[PDB]
RNA sequence: UUUUU
RNA sequence: GUCGACGUACUUCAUAGGAUCA
């Protein structure tokens, strides 16, 4: 049947669609600029926070997270990278100091302990079906005052 | 005026009266009030909107502080119980409460609550008349206990707010710090009455401070004690004695409901699909996709702003991506898994 | 003021010593391959009766499979169990409440915040693990 | 190139326990591998295992039961005296009776305590705990 | 200030 | 010669961050 041709078309659309994302994903992978990634991360966080995509952490989730942090102390300057930066006057620079900071605050966050949404469907189905013209329009009158796709058109 | 009727859906883009427009003309009310009735029948919310609409139609029965202290606030404390961010619901509380007052004690109640006794009478009379046209044109003898109605449910409270936004879609204002944090620096010491707001479709001036709007003294939000809501509906603007534009609050609206209400209007535009972790374009078909977008509310000479991202169902109709439906976060997450399996 | 304290000297804590184990202490013992019982006997040259409370134990059970080693070491029969009579499952608050109540315990921990808050309390020997073995801070008998 | 079959086998077992796999395939087999697994099995860290013959070095299939915390090989196989055995136990084991240190001594492959009981010593094969 | 089906 | 390169020895500049309060 000719329905087989339709199946070929939609598969073709899928494959090329994958190709476009592949090329776009490839190009982004090559760009490894610190600032470029830094801009992208901030924007992503803003959208996720704005959309509230991330579920709230119950008291249990906080307790387990705090337990692990206290258990390891992974977010203090005794870590390798922090110690190496500190001991060699590398953190005098602002940018590395921010990164060391950004680590530290994240650890601190984990350490913290008469009687007097359902979106409305305002389509016509939910309107009160109220019930009550041309001759009145005669009175207003009484006032006075795809073609050519394949052929020549 | 033609724009206003267009925003409310009365007129199409050709200035031609819509089926909604013809229905509004059957009411004696302003176009704004008629539209709220066009959305009020859902979940037996009709008496509440009638009470609100009648109260707004006849004017405020409340006596203001300037026109006149302890007995003043206890009365208001009673009628602001339904919601802490809704002046309109203060009107509803009074009107509905009046229905349960015996005829003999009514005059005592109105005086005791600093209520303009007459205006209440027209509201009840107008509440009866609107009740009559509705039942007469939907199917009529109306008796006084028909006006008696019980407290709205929390769901109904949410529906009523959006319902009102339909009649006041064009009168949404956003806190200035959200749009221009540099220009609008809010501190914890800042009085609520002095928190700037910006209305939608306000003419962009060289100085954005010129577009700032501030809350009325009469509003409960001055006594709220915490930060006001992000978005606010207003009825009218008044010029304060200090040359400060002053707004009469109606009620607050959340971001996602606002987008839904503006969707059927011309206020809402959709950005391109977002990308990143969590947010990804699930492609059902060459003509179908599910994705997150950033709705923009408002109409580069007017002040519009972007709303919270929302999951939407998009279809490629005539080569353009058209939003069919909104989707909850759970539904979108389930969709993503359904594609993976 | 506790009668067991002479100015800043605690004249009650004598051998054999009673020592409270903090959760983080166990790992730093494990990271350094320091046996808990012998490690303390070595630092203090005394018999030490290790004590582990419910809250710290509850913390340990919460940790998960990754810290199973600490857990079984925690359940060693030589380790005595302390009952907790307070709702909160936090460990740091529980420990300091105990040392405040009675002045006989050594606190074994490496958490800087808890160490600082113990340091404020007088007459509380503070013990830690660093380098290669345990170290005792405020204990004159050494 | 492949230097130590024992290290390969132990790493495969450890990863199989990482992923929760109840059973693991080891290639190639050897006598030392079998003896090491027999010690592990006597101490109960691993369950049954199978030797599959292919007229070559062969294969092994070990059942894994979730009581193995870690297994490793000490390469090079240092010579160990009875004086130095306690040093190795202190270095390679978290505690004094957490696991065993396996030695290939002149009387065979066995854990450290058995070597002490027999009063023997030799080269060090690895550790299990 | 007014004011309307 | 107030010379160049290198070696050696020293000096110096880049440290504040979050919360609350006025
Ligand atoms: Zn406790």
């Amino acid at each position: 049947p000719e329905e087989m041709r339709k199946r070929t078309t939609e598969m073709r659309l899928m494959r090329e669609l994958m190709f476009r994302e592949e090329r776009k994903a490839r190009r982004l992978k090559k760009i490894k600029s610190k600032t470029y990634r830094k801009i992208k991360k901030k924007e992503l966080m803003k959208n996720r926070e704005l959309a509230a995509v991330s579920s709230d952490e119950d008291n249990e989730d906080h307790d387990i997270a705090r337990a692990k942090e206290r258990m390891t102390l992974k977010h203090k300057t005794n870590s390798k990278w922090a110690k190496d930066m500190i001991k060699h006057g590398m953190t005098n620079d602002a940018e590395t100091r921010e990164e060391m900071e950004e680590m530290l605050r994240q650890g601190e966050r984990l350490k913290a302990k008469n009687p007097w949404d359902l979106l409305l469907t305002a389509d016509d189905s939910t309107r009160l079906k109220i019930v009550d013209f041309k001759q009145q329009d005669v009175i207003a009158e009484a006032f006075a005052g795809l073609p050519g796709w394949g052929e020549w058109a | 005026a033609i724009q206003l009727l267009q925003y409310l859906g009365a007129l199409d883009n050709k200035e031609m009266i819509t089926e909604d427009g013809k229905k509004m003309s059957l009411f004696p009310l302003s176009p704004r009030f008629s539209k709220m009735l066009l959305v009020s029948d859902e979940k037996a919310c009709l008496p509440y909107i009638v009470a609100i609409v009648s109260a707004l139609s006849v004017g405020d029965p409340f006596i203001n502080e300037f026109e006149l202290r302890s007995k003043f606030y206890k009365s208001r404390s009673q009628f602001s119980k339904l919601d802490k961010f809704s002046d309109v619901f203060r009107l509803l509380s009074v009107v509905s409460a009046m229905d349960y007052v015996p005829k003999e004690q009514k005059e005592i109640f109105m005086k005791k609550n600093f209520l303009r006794g007459k205006l209440m009478e027209e509201i009840v009379k107008l509440r009866k008349q609107l009740m009559y046209i509705i039942k007469s044109n939907t199917s009529v003898v109306i008796r006084n206990e028909d006006l008696k109605s019980d407290i709205p449910s929390v769901i109904q409270i949410k529906l009523l707010k959006q319902m009102i936004c339909a009649g006041f879609v064009d009168h949404v204002a956003v806190r200035a710090d959200v749009l221009f944090p540099d220009d609008a620096k809010i501190t914890n010491r800042t009085s609520i009455i002095n928190i700037p707001y910006i209305p939608v479709l306000a003419t962009r001036t060289p100085n954005i401070e010129d577009c700032f709007v501030y809350i009325h003294p009469t509003s409960i939000l001055n006594n709220l004690g915490e930060m006001p809501p992000k978005y606010m509906l207003y009825y009218s603007l008044h010029l304060g004695g200090n040359n400060k534009t002053r707004m009469n609050t109606l009620c607050d609206i959340a971001s996602t409901p606002l987008a839904n209400i503006a969707r059927k209007g011309l206020l809402l535009t959709y950005s391109k699909p977002l990308t990143g972790q969590g947010l990804k374009t699930v492609n059902l078909s060459p003509t179908e996709r599910y994705c997150y977008v950033v709705p923009r509310f408002g109409s580069d000479l007017k002040i519009g702003w972007d709303l919270n991202p929302i999951a939407v169902h998009q279809k490629k109709q005539k080569g353009q991506w058209t939003v069919i439906k909104f989707i909850t976060r759970k539904g979108f997450q389930t969709i993503t898994g359904e594609e993976k399996e | 003021v506790s009668s067991a304290l002479f100015f800043q000297y605690n004249q009650a804590i004598k051998p054999p010593y009673q020592v409270l184990i903090d959760t983080n202490f166990i790992n730093f013992s494990i990271q350094k391959k320091v046996d808990i019982v012998r490690g303390m006997m070595d630092c203090l040259l005394a018999k030490c009766n290790p004590l582990i409370t419910d809250c710290v134990m509850a913390e340990l059970e919460k940790l998960g499979p990754k810290y199973r080693i600490a857990l079984k070491l925690a359940r060693d029969p030589r380790i005595k169990r302390l009952s907790c009579s307070h709702k909160g499952t936090y460990a740091d608050d529980c420990l300091v409440h105990r040392v405040l109540q009675h002045k006989c315990y050594i606190v074994a921990t490496n958490d800087a915040g808890l160490k600082q808050r113990i340091r404020k309390i007088p007459g509380i020997p503070l013990m830690s693990v660093g380098g290669h073995a345990y170290v005792i801070e405020k204990l004159p008998d050494v | 190139t492949r230097s130590s079959v024992l290290a390969d086998a132990l790493n495969a077992i450890n990863n199989a326990e990482k992923t929760g796999k109840r059973q693991v395939l080891i290639r190639p087999s050897s006598k030392v591998i079998i003896k090491f697994l027999q010690v592990m099995q006597k101490h109960g860290y691993i369950g049954e295992f199978e030797y599959i013959d292919d007229h070559r070095s062969g294969k092994i299939v070990v059942q894994l039961n979730g009581r193995l915390n870690k297994c490793g090989v000490i390469s090079p196989r240092f010579n160990v005296k009875i004086g130095d055995i306690e040093k190795w136990t202190a270095n390679l084991l978290p505690a004094r009776q957490f696991g065993y240190v396996i030695l290939t001594t002149s009387a065979g492959i066995m854990d450290h305590e058995e070597a002490r009981r027999k009063h023997v010593s030799g080269k060090i094969l690895g550790f299990v705990y």
